[PDB]
């Protein structure tokens, strides 16, 4: 999933070697990992739906 | 003593009833109902995208 | 309830103003109410005002009184009646202030109810002659290594620390505190020392820092704070120490030993020209009034070593003078440093190159010093001494191609400052203060390595506390070292320093 | 009228000294209207000099008073109002608004002098703000209910250091603030005014999430004393009252101390030491003592300070000095090498700042950076008379790591796409520890010294040495 | 909950007005002619216990 992604990555780097003019490998790579941090920290923030009706 | 008469008629004569809802809902946080996780809509529609993506690259190497 | 309230007022009731003397003001303005009455008034008494309010009579001028409000402003207005409470101004002094954060009229700030104090004693009570002090011959141990060898303190001695501004030097304070714990935990009111910590123009902020790390440190129950606070008056600051005095003297007197850091003076000072300023009394030098020397004098004396007739004990005292920028010219500065007996001067380059807490021993001096000393520190430190002063001297040579032998000052030096370096609020036990100095004392760190040096010494103290406890506990126990001792130390130095 | 009628005595200027009859005395700290052409005149009650005769201070002007002019009580220290509706609107110092909104909806009204809370009261700060400004985060993170001290002297943009701190922490931030501005500039004014319109912290439409109380240096003396107390009211009632988190902002804090320093001259109190009021250290300690985090409600301040002539050793600065948590010299030296922060980074440092405190990691990265930077100072000594011949390469590349982090530091403010054009780079603190613990590691000691200079992160470092590269 | 534990200590404030209120009714009543009069009186005793 995410460590497919950034083994992929790692791979597309000396695939980007392969073909001179390669600058969407990056919009690719960096667009994808910069909003699954940002996804996964969101995960990580998530508070499920819930109060206090017993303490408070 | 004339503290014994303020005090005997003050804590007979005078209570507080407690404050409406009304008044501790003003001077605390109110509540509202929110909606939607959030609603987006499908990507780049067509043979738009299609067309755009096998053409666009030409980041072949020269 | 409501009811409690009410009958604290109930219990409230009493009143006549059948005293024969009470006062009216005649104009109250910049909190110096000008009285008329108050015939009879003893000199700096008491008083206490139709608003409730506190004061002292420092002017008694002919044909009026001029009071100084400890209060505030608002409340009094001019005529009002200024009954006599007709006592010179005292505190509660006793043992009921261990563990108690009391302000400077002895009211719990920390809520912990009236003191159990045994009695009143006053705010400025002149201090110990010469028949009642003998020879300091007992030190205190801060639990910093620095300044047990280089800088020793006795007990009933009071030597400055002088430094610059809020680098911690309320926590080199602190740290001396935590040792104190230890001794405290030991029997022998010698050796329980019931630290004092004057926290004088200091925002309640910052005085729960310190509660709350005291607290942690478990110190409360034999600490006290005596608070007068960035809010409480000029005079109660001013009397905050004086009055702070008279707590220690209750411990001292009954022949214990304590420690009372008066931090800090300067802020005293500020105050004092307040006051002085506010009763139109000329300001002396450097506008801070001119029998400042006198006060901080008095305040400083009545910190000794009691003699064995006056029951053998002390109140040690550590002032803290804070440096305008480093200045220690100053007319504040110097008239403290012609008082105290030994200075510490923190160095701020120091700080800044990584030595936390910083101190510069050059500019730290003890005048009693070595004389009350552990026997075994005392062994083990001269050398310490002569090695960093060659390091002085040395460390400007160290900017290219250089002799073997300013090299290998250079080298033993730079492991001496790094094992010096201080952990801010962990102290240290002289038991495992010796062991460290003593490696390097006999040089087998110079072969460890810089970065190792850190990582040298607790694994070393670890070494020694598994393998040589009997090391430790006979260290600990004799006081003094053994040449048998040495032998076994510097084998067991050795066998670490290998590894 | 009031039966506690004053005639004028004497107009020496903001001294005006009011006779006030038989049986009647207002107490000290009263307000009292004195009805005018000018409107109200209020003077503050600080003495009383006998035979009902009191002396007071003027807040507003003095022109135009006539001897045995009639003084009413309004009694006690000036109440202004105070309630929700306070957001969003300017506020000069009488308590009136001015912004033409017209009248402030007054739930309550308070006195703008109120009590310091007690030590009790006080609940001890942990909570670690991050303003994503790499000096502030790293080198001396700040706190939330904090003290933060904007030291530095003029030329410093000190109001912009505060709008980068708005747009940044008060947008970011939930709760209220209150912007308030002791003796500033009338051009100043109207910039706040127009850039928190349009920044839309005040939302005309709708409410603000600030208040605003501008008190300006035309103001007389006396107004400009008395401009702090009454802005820490109205952050005392959303702390308070509303039981918010305030983010309070103050400016210039010079002006409070000079203020009284000319009032206490015009009392009559001889000038103190430097010519600064015998009352400096009270006054001072009032403000900080009232100002704390309550349980109701923690109120950061950030408060600006003019040093004069960089002597921060001046009584008035060094006063200060004690008085707050989290300091940062903003050096004009600094500045002028072109490094946006102008913060002197080792003549910074916060209460918050111990080292686990601010994670152990944190602090070891901090501290290697703060002593290579040290070292580069002194070496630059060096340098200068011997040559960088006599620096080993040891010392070498701790000098160029120096030099890298040195414009590492500088970094573009949104504040300063006005200045310059560059959008502002907002670091996370967590970002800024590692992207600084990389450049020590020397991961990116292969990137140019001006490839780090007025750039964000390190992902943002790599991306310029691409830029200078091709 | 923080309104709710306010609301007990602003009670207390409401409560001390109404003893104010009290203070008008006592200082109007006859109290302030006969409880002035068993002042006097007794500031009478207190000053004849000296």
């Amino acid at each position: 999933a995410k460590s497919a992604a950034n083994k992929l990555d790692w791979a597309k780097v000396i695939s980007s070697l392969r073909i001179t003019g390669s600058t969407a490998t990056q919009l690719s790579s960096f667009k994808k990992r910069n909003d699954e941090a940002r996804r996964q920290l969101l995960e990580l923030q998530s508070q499920p739906t819930e109060v206090d009706f017993s303490h408070y | 003593n004339v503290i014994q008469d303020l005090y005997l008629r003050e804590l007979k004569d005078t209570k507080l009833a407690p404050s409406t809802l009304q008044d501790a809902e003003g001077n605390v946080k109110p509540w509202n109902p929110p909606q939607k996780p959030n609603l987006p809509e499908l990507e780049l529609q067509g043979p738009e995208a299609l067309k755009a993506y096998t053409e666009q690259n030409v980041e072949t190497a020269h | 309830e409501v009811s409690s309230i009410l009958e604290e007022r109930i219990k409230g009731v009493s009143d006549e103003a059948n005293l024969n003397e009470t006062g009216r003001v005649l104009a109250v303005g910049d909190g110096i109410a000008r009285v008329f009455g108050l015939n009879n008034i003893q000199a700096e008494e008491l008083v206490e005002f139709s608003s409730g309010v506190k004061g002292m009579a420092l002017n008694l001028e002919p044909g009026q009184v001029g009071i100084v409000l400890f209060g505030s402003d608002r409340l009094v207005k001019e005529g009002e009646l200024v009954k006599r409470t007709g006592n010179i101004v005292d505190v509660p002094v006793g043992p009921g202030l261990l563990g108690r954060v009391v302000d400077a009229l002895g009211n719990p700030i920390d809520g912990k109810g009236p003191i159990d104090a045994a009695g009143r004693s006053r705010a400025q009570v002149k201090a110990p002659g010469i028949l009642p002090r003998r020879s300091v011959h007992e030190p205190v141990q801060t639990g910093l290594k620095a300044v047990d060898a280089l800088v020793p303190i006795g007990r009933g001695q009071r030597e400055l620390i002088i430094g610059d501004r809020q680098t911690g030097k309320t926590a080199v304070a602190l740290d001396t505190i935590l040792n104190q714990k230890r001794w405290n935990n030991g029997s022998d009111e010698s050796k329980k020392l019931y630290c004092v910590y004057v926290a004088v123009g200091q925002k309640r902020s910052t005085v729960a820092q310190l509660v709350q790390t005291l607290e942690q440190h478990d110190a409360m129950k034999y600490s006290i704070i005596v608070a007068a606070t960035a809010s409480e008056a000029a005079p109660l600051q001013y009397l905050a120490p004086f009055t702070a005095a008279s707590i220690g003297e209750w411990f001292r007197d009954n022949g214990k030993h304590a420690l009372i850091v008066y931090d800090d003076l300067s802020k005293q000072a500020v105050a004092y020209r307040q006051l002085s300023l506010l009763l139109r009394r000329p300001p002396g030098r450097e506008a801070y009034p001119g029998d400042v020397f006198y006060l901080h004098s008095r305040l400083l004396e009545r910190a000794a070593k009691l003699s064995e007739k006056e029951g053998s004990g002390s109140l040690t005292a550590l002032p803290v003078i804070e440096t305008q920028g480093g200045d220690v010219s100053a007319y504040i500065p110097t008239n403290v440093i012609s008082i105290t007996d030994g200075q510490i001067f923190l160095e701020a380059e120091l700080f800044y190159k990584g030595i936390r807490p910083a101190i510069n021993v050059g500019l730290s001096v003890s005048r009693v010093g070595s004389a009350a000393q552990v026997k075994a520190l005392k062994q083990v430190a001269g050398s310490l001494k002569l090695f960093l002063a060659q390091y002085r001297e040395v460390a400007a040579f160290a900017q290219s191609d250089l002799d073997a032998s300013t090299k290998q000052t250079l080298v033993r030096g730079e492991r001496l400052t790094q094992l010096l370096k201080q952990n801010q609020y962990s102290p240290l036990a002289t038991e495992e203060q010796v062991p460290l100095i003593y490696a390097g004392v006999n040089g087998h760190l110079d072969g460890i390595e810089l970065s190792r040096i850190g990582e040298f010494e607790s694994s070393f103290l670890s070494y020694l506390k598994s393998n040589h406890n009997e090391l430790l506990t006979e260290i600990r126990e004799k006081g003094e070292l053994s040449k048998e001792l040495l032998a076994s130390l510097k084998s067991a130095t050795e066998s670490f320093v290998a590894t | 009228s009031t039966p506690i009628t004053g005639k004028v005595t004497a107009v020496i200027g903001a001294i005006v000294d009011v006779h006030f009859e038989q049986s009647e005395l207002p107490a000290i700290l009263n307000a009292l209207e004195i009805k005018t052409p000018q409107g109200k005149l209020v003077l503050e009650v600080a003495q009383h000099l006998g035979e009902n005769t009191v002396r007071t201070i003027a807040m507003d002007g003095t022109e135009g008073l006539v001897r045995g002019e009639k003084v009413l009580d309004t009694g006690g220290p000036i109440s202004v109002p105070v309630g929700r509706e306070t957001l969003g609107r300017i506020i000069n110092v009488i308590g009136e608004p001015i912004d033409e909104r017209g009248p402030i909806k007054s739930k309550l009204r308070k006195p703008i002098h109120a009590d310091p809370p007690s030590f009790a009261e006080q609940s001890t700060s942990a909570e670690i703000l991050e303003t994503g400004i790499k000096v502030v985060d790293l080198l001396a993170p700040y706190a939330r209910g904090g003290k933060i001290g904007l030291f530095g002297g003029a030329g410093v943009g000190k109001t912009v250091f505060i709008q980068e701190l708005i747009n940044n922490i008060a947008k970011a931030h939930g709760g209220f603030s209150v912007f308030t501005g002791v003796g500033e500039r009338t051009r100043e004014g109207n910039d706040l005014y127009r850039e928190m319109k349009e920044t839309g912290v005040i939302n005309l439409e709708g409410e603000s999430k600030v208040a605003l109380v501008f008190g300006q240096m035309n103001e007389p003396p006396g107004a400009r004393a008395r401009v702090a107390l009454t802005g820490l009211t109205i952050a005392e009632y959303f702390r308070d009252e509303e039981g918010q988190d305030v983010l309070l902002f103050i400016d210039n804090i010079f002006r409070f101390t000079q203020a009284g320093s000319e009032v206490s001259a015009l009392l009559g109190r001889i000038p103190s030491a430097v010519g600064y009021q015998p009352t400096l250290a009270t006054d001072m300690g009032l403000l900080q003592e009232r100002i704390t985090t309550t349980k109701k409600g923690s109120v950061t301040s950030v408060q600006a300070v003019y040093v004069p002539a960089d002597d921060l050793t001046d009584p008035a600065p060094a006063t200060t000095f004690a008085h707050l948590d989290a300091t940062t010299v903003l050096s004009r030296g600094i500045s002028e090498l072109g490094i946006y922060p102008a913060v002197d980074p080792l003549d910074s440092k916060s209460r918050l700042l111990d080292a686990a405190v601010v994670g152990q990691e944190h602090y070891d990265v901090a501290s290697k950076v703060q002593e290579t930077l040290q070292t580069y100072k002194s070496l630059q000594d060096i340098i200068a008379i011997l040559g960088m011949d006599e620096l080993s390469e040891q010392d070498k590349l701790t000098v160029e790591r120096a030099r890298k982090i040195q414009r590492f530091l500088s970094q573009p403010f949104a504040v300063a796409e006005v200045f310059t054009g560059i959008p502002g780079k907002l670091v996370r603190l967590k970002d800024t520890v590692a992207s600084f613990k990389a450049v020590l590691e020397g991961k990116y000691d292969n990137i140019p010294e001006h490839a780090f200079y007025m750039v964000g992160g390190i992902e943002d470092v790599v991306a310029k040495a691409e830029k200078l590269a091709a | 909950v923080r309104y709710e534990a306010s609301l007990r200590q602003l009670e207390q404030r409401q409560l001390a007005k109404s003893v104010i209120s009290r203070v008008q009714s006592e200082l109007g009543n006859p109290k302030f002619q006969e409880k002035v009069l068993q002042q006097s009186i007794s500031e009478i005793e207190q000053l004849l216990s000296k």
